[PDB]
């Protein structure tokens, strides 16, 4: 379940720990997923109010979530997550492939006329 | 070339052999039959040359005759490069046509017939491995030479 997307029912079987304990461990589980949604937080997202993704790990109003809100963006504002959804700046790259095809294509020249 | 100088009939009416051969290095060029019509060797005699290079003239004739300039640091006629890349091709697929035709005549008479009777009509199989040569000499010197402009060109 933690393969796929799925996460509430990852948590219904923190509801279900039938064996021992296993206390420890989950524990870690709830911190690789903390980190997971902080980092699944930065997808295209709208304005968010404190509420919904308030409550998307567990919490229902601490101040951890003015951590996660320092610690990456989704800004601090009147009830709202800003969208820092640029993707902008990458494209528009001839250079590297002009550096890596002139690389290519002597190499298409190197076994086309010269014995080997 | 060969310089010839003459030699006395005096000696001729003597049937003597003139020039008294010291060396192995006269008799090292065979006179051509129709020079042997003529007077030679009855009346003059060959010479061999060599001939005097050095590095003073060597090095400003070589250096100076074919140098292209800025020739392959340009496009080509961008536009019917590849317009170009199409007149082959096409007939090329007739071309293998063929190809897809004297493969086929095989398993026939022992193929040294089939190099006598194949003097009228053309042939797909060296006429076929010729445009390869041509639609690929034509197409990585120029697809090169683009991809240099854009990083020197700014």
């Amino acid at each position: 379940y933690l393969m796929e997307g799925s996460y509430n029912k990852v948590f219904l079987a923190k509801g279900n720990i039938p064996a021992e304990s296993y206390t420890f461990f989950i524990d870690i589980l709830l911190d690789t997923i903390r980190d997971e949604i902080a980092g699944c937080i930065e997808k295209a997202y709208e304005k968010i109010l404190f509420t919904e993704a308030t409550r998307i790990l567990f919490f229902n109003t601490p101040k951890k979530m003015t951590d996660y809100a320092k610690k990456r963006g989704w800004v601090l504002g009147p009830n709202n997550y800003y969208s820092f959804a640029s993707q902008q700046q990458k494209p528009e790259d001839t250079t590297i492939p002009s550096t890596e095809l002139a690389k290519q294509v002597i190499e298409y020249a190197r076994q086309l006329e010269m014995i080997v | 070339i060969d310089a010839f100088r003459l030699i006395n009939a005096n000696m001729m009416v003597l049937g003597h052999e003139p020039r008294q051969t010291t060396s192995n290095l006269g008799h090292l060029n065979k006179p051509s039959i129709q020079a042997l019509i003529h007077g030679l060797n009855r009346h003059y005699y060959s010479i061999t040359i060599n001939y005097r290079k050095n590095e003073l003239e060597q090095k400003m004739l070589l250096n100076l005759h074919k140098k292209s300039w800025m020739e392959g640091l340009t496009l080509q006629d961008y536009s019917e490069h590849c317009k170009h890349n199409e007149s082959v091709v096409k007939e090329m697929l007739e071309l293998a046509k063929n190809y897809n035709k004297a493969v086929e005549e095989e398993d026939k008479m022992t193929p040294e017939q089939l190099a006598i009777k194949n003097v009228g009509k053309q042939d797909p199989k060296r006429h076929l491995e010729e445009h390869v040569d041509v639609l690929m000499t034509s197409n990585i010197v120029q697809c090169l030479a683009a991809m240099l402009d854009t990083v020197v060109f700014k």
